[PDB]
């Protein structure tokens, strides 16, 4: 304030789950608690199992595009192989029908 | 499943629907035992490996169980008599219906 | 009001020779204060260890 | 027969969709990559009926912490989740730190969900941790004067 | 599904347009840079339907103050906005202090 | 804040950061285009069956 | 002709790193031992293990990983004990009065 | 409006059904209520099950 | 055989941005309620309004 | 709205999105033609029987 005096207005709470992978993604880069994720354990930053907060900074995504551009290639090849199997079974059924 | 006559038929097809009253019925409109009722404001239906049916409601911190789906077994499976609509009924050559939990 | 800790204190392996000055080499004790779960891991040999 | 290759094709399509979703979110603060998990579908016969998608697993690893210089960008290092509430009162959790001060003086994210936390009560106000979390607000309410009691 | 790739392409195009617009205004008094904010659009399934732009956020940090020697240019420091009115009485706000 | 006379406030756009972000966004756009091409090849393979 | 059988090819696959602390793979021979909710015991080479709601180590399908438990203070791997499902409790770890220094 | 004042003109109502499938489709991407689907439960967007 | 029924798949589709202020998309469950000139009540997920 | 003198309003057509839509529509057309071909084969079998 202007009288050279600080006042606290609230403290950010942090939630940690027993099973992070059990959280259901609801979009808007937002997760939802579910029974598989367990009940949310609330606490303060820097205490217990909660990491500290970095102010003035943003956490970027963990997507590594080199790795993804590789993967995509592997999945394309697997998909085309499965389509080859499909067409093989198609030719088999055509052979049996043509009798 | 419960036939309109009150007798019990047995089906293996699992495509279930919900009628206007909120209950679970077979896709042929026949109401599957046990009476498992889904409420109006259901968000997601979870049917477990052991047949435990649960639903999650809005604003409710815990999922709610609405019934338990059981499986009926026969000592002689072939003797069941088909009545159409993917339904078998019990004969004297099909033994007797043994209700059991799915995993027991 | 807590019970005082009674323990066996040992100066084993210690020595008195012409060193630089009287200095402590090491100290150890098997007691600890209460601690809450911080992390968990699966070791190379298969043991599950919680820190 | 057909169902085997059908399941294989469906699994490959799901994997490709997950990869495409990961790529489309290359620059999205608070996003965690996803990976499809596959499992066998043996049923009595040894021929291996097919494959199924057991689920989608997130990779909850810390991303890069990039400096932006704003005072409402906060990043959670290591474990932790920001707790948010919508207009219905449903509780959500997110790792995003893009908070904006809205017209009602509450701390909300880009989508408008209100950030929650322990409120301050009393004079002088102090964080009372025995209470349930409440939305954080920053009023302009002038601060009143305190007559001296100790010098 | 084409939807996720199309949404990602649209988001990348939006970000690139924002960057280009910021570049075009490098020398523009009273300009604040912008940054696109992205959000995912998971819908029921776990496949990650795509991405969307949640909005465009300004960067209201004070720029460098350059002297010009004219008395009718006023620079504003810290917070505040110059208040203007058009010919129809509407009220507008601007950080540009080039007046005549 | 107070007013500075005889001065103008310039934009807060740093060209270096803008150029680097442009490079990164171009690379992301090309990655998404590669994804589109992948889906195109998948659909072509299925139609050619 | 008669289909004599279906033979598995139990050769070691590639070990791909993922960075998850609960993710583990077996080199050479050996199988993970799992237990179903009905008590039936199974064996699997897949190593995608995750912590469930009840703090037990389970795979994707929900089968609990089993192993030698720890007993005593300090706890030690009981090699003579029967395998039990692995649980990682979050319960507070109490203090030990000092005994030797 | 032009007098820097705004005026609510309505609120879009949403319908939820006990059996979404029992709906009989009439074409023109439009559905019709049916005895199988039950009566329509009306509400506001973003609240309850909507 | 006999056609037991024609069941719909009421899973939410992708939300595609267009930029028209009169277009509304439904997330999760819910239907738009419409009436024709005859007063018949209809339900639709299509949100292209004019 | 306001009139700006000395300036022209260009079209609001973005080439990238239109190209992507062209690709998607091409794929839809090819799939529909595949359906047409499938129907052409069933009537052939019956006619021949």
């Amino acid at each position: 304030y202007s009288n050279e005096q600080e006042q606290v207005l609230g403290q950010i709470v942090l939630a940690n789950f027993a099973n992070n992978e059990g959280l259901a993604s609801q979009g808007d880069n937002v997760w939802a608690a579910t029974q598989a994720s367990g009940v949310a354990l609330l606490g303060t930053a820097g205490s217990g199992n909660f990491g500290k907060l970095t102010n003035g900074a943003l956490e970027a995504s963990n997507v590594d595009l080199s790795k993804e551009l590789v993967n995509m290639i592997v999945a394309q090849r697997n998909y085309q192989s499965n389509a080859q199997t499909i067409k093989t079974q198609d030719q088999i059924l055509n052979t049996l029908v043509n009798l | 499943v419960m036939l309109p006559d009150g007798t019990s038929a047995y089906t293996r097809d699992g495509s279930f629907q919900v009628d206007q009253n909120g209950q679970l019925v077979t896709a042929g409109g026949f109401q599957v035992q046990p009476a498992i009722t889904i409420p109006a404001n259901a968000l997601s239906i979870t049917i477990g490996r052991d047949g435990v049916v649960s639903v999650t409601q809005q604003g409710q911190a815990a999922p709610v169980q609405v019934g338990q789906l059981n499986l009926t077994t026969f000592m002689n499976d072939t003797g069941l008599e088909s009545i159409g609509e993917n339904l078998y009924i019990e004969t004297q050559s099909s033994g007797a219906p043994n209700e059991s939990t799915p995993g027991l | 009001g807590a019970t005082a800790a009674t323990f066996s204190l040992s100066f084993l392996n210690s020595m008195q020779q012409n060193t630089g000055a009287n200095n402590i080499v090491a100290t150890n004790q098997n007691g600890y204060k209460p601690g809450d779960l911080v992390s968990y891991q699966i070791n190379n040999d298969g043991t599950v260890v919680g820190n | 027969s057909f169902s085997q290759a059908v399941s294989g094709l469906n699994a490959a399509a799901t994997n490709l969709d997950v990869i495409g979703n990961n790529i489309a979110n290359s620059a999205t603060y608070g996003f965690k990559s996803g990976t499809a998990s596959f499992a066998d579908m043996f049923a009595g016969s040894k021929v291996g009926l097919g494959v199924k998608v057991a689920g989608i697993t997130q990779d909850f690893t810390d991303g890069t912490t990039t400096n932006t210089g704003r005072g409402l960008d906060v990043a959670i290092s290591q474990n932790g989740f920001f707790r948010l509430v919508d207009s219905n009162g449903s509780v959500f959790y997110s790792r995003n730190g893009q908070f904006k001060l809205d017209e009602n003086r509450n701390l909300v994210n880009m989508q408008g969900m209100q950030l929650t936390g322990y409120p301050a009560t009393g004079t002088p106000p102090t964080i009372q941790q025995g209470a349930n979390p409440a939305p954080i607000t920053i009023p302009n309410t002038l601060m009143a004067a305190k007559s001296t009691t100790t010098a």
